[PDB]
């Protein structure tokens, strides 16, 4: 608990431990002394640039909207004592014990744990997708975990509604997104989930590219290089098509041979997630129905969600960009509702 | 609810 970490919240809270620290968010566990409850508090300074406030607002609205076992629970947002003195946002959430990046880094997981963690991840993705929401930044550190193996997705500020920026880690980015201006889609999240499932099997990232070029080499070295015009149907950009054509002609790698001790049903699911053509990639609902996850699948207990209209993030579509003060008011409205 | 096998992680 570094002394440098300062939270301008009620003295009823006593910070306990620093859980995460980045340019956008700082997350600490803290004890709410009056009740004894230990919670997680995510602090964000949203007002130096609109970009930060936009991420904050998307995050808060998505957290408040969903009530799902695999989406981290928001308890409340602290109330500033005045609009003039509102400089940081403090999101109070249910406290989880760790995250999946730390778990994969420190624990040997059985095939049963892997089934269970990817099942829960996909169950969260299914409700987001059925609500026309894509996360766009799925990776192990954004999957929160308790010792009983409960898993909940977090970090929703890069989400978008189907129909300078913070950029999702390239290691989990779908190839069509990296290649084209392609309208981000549900399939991009399924690709990231395939990278997560592979990371669970390998105990390391499957495509740790050093840069754009290396990322594509690593991806195609495993899924095979697209070469026929049909293979390239989803790539309109002439620059992108020529670049793919300049790559070595890799065949799809025989994953069952490379990783012979992995459950073959797990490899099959993984292969269906890491497909180049987004229209042929498995959906989250189909993945929950896959044989690898039969132990946990229940078609009557996998919430589909309800569509959210683009206007839910109307602030992202203004002819004239909203000002920081404009966004401060929209965030205030979420805190007090 | 469906953690049939009582899966757990020894986390400290
Ligand atoms: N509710 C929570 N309980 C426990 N740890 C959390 C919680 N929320 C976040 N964390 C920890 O903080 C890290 C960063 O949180 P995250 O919400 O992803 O913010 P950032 O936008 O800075 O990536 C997570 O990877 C996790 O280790
Ligand atoms: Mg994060």
């Amino acid at each position: 608990m570094p002394k440098r970490i300062v939270y301008n919240i009620s003295s009823d809270f006593q910070l306990k431990s620093l859980l995460g620290e980045g340019a956008y968010g700082v997350v600490c566990s803290a004890t709410h002394k009056p009740t004894g409850e230990i919670v997680a508090i995510k602090k964000i300074e949203p007002f130096d640039k609109p970009l930060f406030a936009l991420r904050t607002l998307r995050e808060i609205k998505i957290l408040k909207h969903f009530k799902h076992e695999n989406i981290i629970t928001i308890f409340n947002i602290q109330r500033p004592d005045s609009f003039e003195n509102f400089n940081e946002v403090y999101i109070i959430q249910e406290l989880m014990q760790t995250d999946l990046h730390r778990v994969i880094s420190t624990q040997m997981l059985s095939d049963d744990h892997i089934q269970y963690f990817i099942y829960q991840t996909l169950r969260a993705v299914k409700v987001l997708h059925g609500s026309n929401v894509i996360h766009r930044d799925l990776k192990p550190s954004n999957l929160l975990i308790n010792s009983n193996c409960d898993l909940k997705v977090c970090d929703f500020g890069l989400a978008r509604i189907i129909d300078v920026e913070f950029v999702a880690t390239r290691w989990y980015r779908a190839p069509e997104v990296m290649l084209t201006s392609a309208k981000y889609s549900r399939a991009m999240d399924v690709w990231s989930c395939g990278c997560i499932l592979a990371e669970l099997f390998l105990r390391r990232p499957i495509f740790p590219g050093r840069d754009y070029r290396h990322q594509l080499l690593l991806i195609f070295g495993i899924i095979g290089t697209p070469h026929s015009d049909n293979d390239l149907r989803c790539i309109e950009s002439p620059r992108a098509r020529e670049y793919i054509k300049s790559l070595p002609m890799y065949p799809a790698a025989p994953l069952e041979k490379m990783f012979p001790r992995v459950n073959p049903k797990g490899i099959d699911l993984l292969q269906r997630m890491l497909v180049f053509d987004p229209a042929k990639r498995i959906t989250a609902k189909e993945a929950l129905e896959h044989p690898y996850l039969q132990t946990y699948h229940d078609p009557n207990d996998e919430p589909e969600g309800e569509p959210i209209p683009p206007s839910f993030f109307e602030f992202d579509h203004y002819k004239e960009a909203l000002t920081t003060k404009d966004l401060k008011k929209l965030i205030w409205n979420e805190i007090f509702s | 609810r469906r953690n049939l096998k009582g899966l757990n992680l020894n986390l400290h």
